RNA sequence: UGGGAGAGGGUGGUGGAAUUCCCGGAGUAGCGGUGAAAUGCGCAGAUACCGGGAGGAACGCCGAUGGCGAAGGCAGCCACCUGGUCCACCCGUGACGCUGAGGCGCGAAAGCGUGGGGAGCAAACCGGAUUAGAUACCCGGGUAGUCCACGCCCUAAACGAUGCGCGCUAGGUCUCUGGGUCUCCUGGGGGCCGAAGCUAACGCGUUAAGCGCGCCGCCUGGGGAGUACGGCCGCAAGGC
């Protein structure tokens, strides 16, 4: 149990994840559009991450958190939906970061990114 | 760089030397040089235990350094770069300001007239020796000891050489010339540089005389043999394998490892050699 | 590169007379000052094809300088380039 | 609000003057456009190399994390 | 010659009397290869933007010296072979660059 | 002689982001992927998160309609070695020039040889979809190769589909880079619109496709065919 933690937010176009973790980054409980019962293209959805946020707020809540430091990484759909629910959960959003990782020009891409 | 030869043969069509340029003696420093006793690949017992050997080239055995530590602190004089029948490195002669004449294996871009020295006090250069706690991380080396004081064994093949990685308390960690991941203790000696002569790698023989030369009897496959000979023996006509390949004492010979299971270096070994 | 002295000295040792700072001879020599230290890069790197060009350029240009030093007073050319250790 | 104006005479190959290439700089660490710099053509690039280099050194980030 | 500007970052954990044979494997490395100081600028311990051999912080050094220009990449190699000697640029000194 | 700008070239170093893999931790029911899916991966603990390590390749912002090169082409940063080019002075030489059949050198990618390297990507290949079918497009894998050295290959929508040099024939506007007396002016580049003129038209237009001179290369109906034969070159593929 600990009151003051992290909260990860990656999201891509097919889905949102949603870790919780605690002061040093490690993970306390986590959830995503696969946890809350969708499957397919309907987890990639604003609403899914929105169920995922709560559904993992809540867990995290169970065990006395009480304020977390949002961190964001990925341009997906549901991206906004998830800080949103974060906030409106009970848990005090202290911080907001976008940490999405961007090659300064690295590998290759796949063929679909070209 | 090997060198090639006109097709005024059958056999130079292909055949190639090494250029031998790095040389600079032709003569060995008679002190150091002994008498290599020829075995035939034959035992105490005078049993054949290693096939196929025997009918090489007459050859005397340089006398090589591998300690180094030996001598902490006293410089050497490059004087020679010459030629040893005994390994496919050159070696390198050394002249200490004590007076005392060694060879050591030969470094690549070793230079004569040039100074070394061993010691945990030595400048990062090539052919220096210290102990591998003192050279810094990523420094390539050759003629590493295994134990401390137990003389170099690792990286003395021409060309080869090994890599510090990393430390970790009393060890070190090496990428071995196999690729192997390897703690190694710190005291363990090592010099600086890859070993030299890396063209041996690209000599073709040429024809079957010249592996006579150097005492390599021909080779004759179980697949040419009887039954009682080898497990690929006999059959009609030519044969496949009919079974997993085996050597001649019945051992499978395609992928079976066969490292000792329980050898207490493998809590000193972190991954394996990849290729 | 080549320093400003040592151009001023090829210059002195080949000016027709005081101050002369662009007959055939100095340009001649001073040409042979850049090619020979650019031949002598090339064989370091011989990859160099782009600075290469440049050696053909001047080589060209010194021959064309050449060929008219020849045709206008033989006994000048046939020093000039003894005098560098040309002849091709 | 363009950066040139802010400031007084420096000199764009200083590449130890944090206080000053600091300011040259987005809020995620990027270089900054030349609408934003008021730079012309010469000066940005003398700007961007001299930014590489206190990079380098450590003096300058090469990228920093947005904060909301 | 040519005037150059040797930066160099070392390990902001030493004490004064490392620190001071960190100075002194530099000072002779210059003069071995011909570098003649003419000015110099110590301004010690900086936090860095990102960490450096995984420390915040790092001890800077600075010398304005003059040096024969086919040795100076050999001088870079030699500083850089000691483990507190975390980063060298040996850059060519230039006239300032003014806007305003 | 004195200055300038620049991803021009070659060599040696060197920085950070990101991907992948491996290790330690923490944690659990999915992850991934698509138009929607499935194959795949995952309770033998994946995805997501933190710390450590290894290794290869490419360099975000700056960055532009920008710059450089003869063309191919050139982009983190540092140093060394080196090419081309512009300006100002108007100092030197005194037509020393232009072009250029042959020759010689350079020549994207793919490919080849020897030897390294191999993270990501990805021909061939395997599997999942899609579909009437789907030897494809999409998805999950994946070997050459992509990278380095040396040696070959010599092709292209190698294009401005516009050979090089010079002289001459309104301007307007934007821009790069010099020199001014810094508004402005004057050189050298990069564009846009247009005088006269050209053009079958489209369009070109002081960066000509205008008006002229010099020299080179090339065309002479479509297909057959860049094929066949001969020759020359290449290890081959195949090139001329
Ligand atoms: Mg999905
Ligand atoms: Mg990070
Ligand atoms: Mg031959
Ligand atoms: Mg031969
Ligand atoms: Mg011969
Ligand atoms: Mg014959
Ligand atoms: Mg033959
Ligand atoms: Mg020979
Ligand atoms: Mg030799
Ligand atoms: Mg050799
Ligand atoms: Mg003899
Ligand atoms: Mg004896
Ligand atoms: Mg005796
Ligand atoms: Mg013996
Ligand atoms: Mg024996
Ligand atoms: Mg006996
Ligand atoms: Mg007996
Ligand atoms: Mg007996
Ligand atoms: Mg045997
Ligand atoms: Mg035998
Ligand atoms: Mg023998
Ligand atoms: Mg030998
Ligand atoms: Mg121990
Ligand atoms: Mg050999
Ligand atoms: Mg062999
Ligand atoms: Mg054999
Ligand atoms: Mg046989
Ligand atoms: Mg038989
Ligand atoms: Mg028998
Ligand atoms: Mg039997
Ligand atoms: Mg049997
Ligand atoms: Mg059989
Ligand atoms: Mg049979
Ligand atoms: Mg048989
Ligand atoms: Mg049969
Ligand atoms: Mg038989
Ligand atoms: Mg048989
Ligand atoms: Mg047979
Ligand atoms: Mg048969
Ligand atoms: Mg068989
Ligand atoms: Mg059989
Ligand atoms: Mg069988
Ligand atoms: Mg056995
Ligand atoms: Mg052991
Ligand atoms: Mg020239
Ligand atoms: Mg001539
Ligand atoms: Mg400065
Ligand atoms: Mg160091
Ligand atoms: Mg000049
Ligand atoms: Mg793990
Ligand atoms: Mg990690
Ligand atoms: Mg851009
Ligand atoms: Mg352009
Ligand atoms: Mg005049
Ligand atoms: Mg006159
Ligand atoms: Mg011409
Ligand atoms: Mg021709
Ligand atoms: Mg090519
Ligand atoms: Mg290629
Ligand atoms: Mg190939
Ligand atoms: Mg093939
Ligand atoms: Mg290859
Ligand atoms: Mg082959
Ligand atoms: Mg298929
Ligand atoms: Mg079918
Ligand atoms: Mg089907
Ligand atoms: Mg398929
Ligand atoms: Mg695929
Ligand atoms: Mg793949
Ligand atoms: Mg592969
Ligand atoms: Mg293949
Ligand atoms: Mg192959
Ligand atoms: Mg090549
Ligand atoms: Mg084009
Ligand atoms: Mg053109
Ligand atoms: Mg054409
Ligand atoms: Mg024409
Ligand atoms: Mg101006
Ligand atoms: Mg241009
Ligand atoms: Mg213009
Ligand atoms: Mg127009
Ligand atoms: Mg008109
Ligand atoms: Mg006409
Ligand atoms: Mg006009
Ligand atoms: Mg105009
Ligand atoms: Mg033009
Ligand atoms: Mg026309
Ligand atoms: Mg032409
Ligand atoms: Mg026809
Ligand atoms: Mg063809
Ligand atoms: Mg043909
Ligand atoms: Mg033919
Ligand atoms: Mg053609």
């Amino acid at each position: 149990q600990v009151a003051s933690g992290r909260a990860y937010i990656h999201a891509s176009y097919n889905n949102t994840i949603v870790t919780i973790t605690d002061p040093d980054g490690n993970p306390i409980t986590w959830s995503s559009g696969g946890v809350i019962g969708y499957k397919g293209s309907r987890k990639g959805t604003p609403y899914a991450a929105q169920l995922a946020a709560l559904d993992a707020a809540k867990k995290a809540m169970a065990y006395g958190m009480q304020s977390v430091d949002v961190i964001v990484r990925g341009t997906g759909a549901g991206r906004e939906q998830a800080i949103r629910a974060l906030q409106a959960s009970g848990l005090q959003v202290k911080s907001i970061v976008d940490d999405t990782p961007v090659p300064h020009n690295g590998c290759r891409p796949k063929k679909k990114f070209r | 760089a090997v060198k090639k030869f006109k097709p005024y043969t059958p056999s130079r069509r292909f055949m190639t030397v090494a250029d031998f340029s790095e040389i600079t003696k032709t003569e060995p420093e008679k002190s150091l040089v002994k008498p290599l006793k020829k075995t035939g690949g034959r035992n105490n017992q005078g049993r054949i235990t290693v096939r196929f050997r025997g009918g090489g080239h007459k050859r005397l055995y340089r006398i090589i350094d591998f300690k180094r530590w030996d001598k902490v602190g006293i410089p050497a004089k490059v004087a020679a770069i010459e030629y040893d029948p005994n390994r496919s490195a050159r070696i390198a002669l050394l002249h200490y300001v004590d007076g005392e004449k060694r060879y050591i294996i030969a470094p690549d871009g070793l230079q004569v007239g040039q100074q070394v020295v061993a010691g945990p006090d030595a400048p990062i250069q090539v052919g220096n020796a210290l102990p591998l706690r003192f050279i810094p991380v990523g420094t390539v080396v050759h003629a590493v000891e295994l134990e401390p004081k137990k003389g170099a064994k690792l990286a003395r093949a021409a060309g080869t050489s090994a890599q510090i990685q990393g430390r970790e308390g009393d060890y070190v960690i090496l990428r071995l010339p196999s690729g192997e991941l390897r703690k190694v203790h710190g005291e363990c000696y090592a010099t600086v540089g890859a070993v030299g002569n890396a063209d041996h790698k690209n000599i073709v023989l040429g024809k079957a005389g010249r592996s006579r030369w150097l005492g390599r009897r021909p080779h004759v496959r179980g697949a040419a043999m009887n039954p009682v000979d080898h497990p690929h023996g006999g059959g009609e006509g030519r044969a496949p394998r009919g079974r997993p390949p085996a050597s001649p004492w019945g051992w499978q010979t395609k992928g079976l490892k066969t490292r000792k299971r329980r050898k207490p270096s493998s809590r000193f070994i972190i991954a394996r050699r990849k290729k | 590169p080549i320093t400003k002295e040592e151009k001023q000295k090829v210059i002195q040792e080949f000016a027709r007379f005081p101050g002369d700072t662009g007959s055939t001879e100095v340009q001649v020599a001073l040409l042979t000052l850049r090619i020979n230290r650019l031949s002598e890069h090339l064989k370091v790197h011989k990859k160099d094809h782009h600075s290469h060009r440049g050696l053909l350029m001047m080589v060209g240009q010194r021959r064309r300088l050449l060929r008219y030093l020849q045709r206008e007073d033989p006994e000048r050319y046939r020093a000039l380039i003894e005098k560098l250790g040309i002849r091709g | 609000a363009k950066v040139k104006a802010t400031l007084g005479e420096f000199d764009l190959r200083d590449y130890r003057n944090v206080e000053v290439l600091k300011r040259f700089l987005s809020e995620t660490g990027k270089i900054l456009p030349r609408r934003r710099t008021g730079l012309s053509a010469k000066e940005q690039r003398i700007l961007a190399k001299t930014i590489k280099r206190a990079r380098i050194l450590g003096l300058l980030p090469f990228t920093e994390k947005l904060v909301r | 010659m040519r005037r150059y500007e040797v930066n160099i970052v070392l390990n902001p954990n030493l004490d004064q009397s490392q620190l001071a044979l960190e100075k002194e494997i530099i000072q002779r490395a210059l003069e071995n290869y011909g570098a003649r100081v003419e000015k110099v600028e110590e301004l010690g311990l900086r936090r860095l933007a990102y960490p450096i051999a995984k420390d915040p912080q790092g001890y800077f050094l600075w010398y304005q010296v003059e040096m024969p220009e086919d040795r100076v990449n050999d001088l870079a190699r030699e500083l850089r072979i000691r483990d507190n000697v975390r980063r060298v640029m040996v850059v060519k000194s230039q006239e300032p660059f003014l806007a305003n």
